[PDB]
C-alpha cells in the first residue's frame, strides 16, 4: 500500500522491514542485479544542491 | 570594459583573477560561471572593466 510503487529507480518489489529503519528499511529484489538489497529512505532531508 | 577569462580550474576563485588583473587596471567586477543545478564551476569567468586601456 505504499505511495511509492514497486518500480522506482532501477528497483522493484519494495517490501519493508521493522519500523524506523515505519520504514527506511526496505527489502528489495533488484532489477539490474537480481539480488536482495536493503534500502534506507532518509525521508526528511530535501536539499542536495551540489552533485559535486 | 570587460574581459572573458578562459582555461580556469573550478577551485580558482575570483580572488586569483583579482590578484592577476587588478595589477593590470581597475577591476570593476568579476564573476566565475557555474552550472545552475550542480553549483559547480564551468572552468571560465568574466572580469568586467570600465576603461579600454586596461582591457587592451
Amino acid at each position: 500500500g505504499k505511495v511509492i510503487p514497486s518500480i522506482v529507480q532501477d528497483y522493484f518489489n519494495l517490501v519493508p522491514l521493522n519500523f524506523n529503519n515505519k520504514t527506511t528499511l526496505f527489502k528489495v529484489f533488484s532489477n539490474y542485479d537480481g539480488k536482495a538489497y536493503v534500502l534506507k529512505r532518509l525521508p526528511n532531508i530535501d536539499k542536495s544542491m551540489n552533485p559535486n | 570594459a570587460s574581459l572573458y577569462v578562459g582555461d580556469l580550474e573550478p577551485s580558482v576563485s575570483e580572488a586569483h583573477l583579482y590578484d592577476i588583473f587588478s595589477p593590470i587596471g581597475s577591476v570593476s567586477s568579476i564573476r566565475v560561471c557555474r552550472d545552475a543545478i550542480t553549483k559547480t564551476s564551468l572552468g571560465y569567468a568574466y572580469v568586467n572593466f570600465n576603461d579600454h586601456e586596461a582591457g587592451r
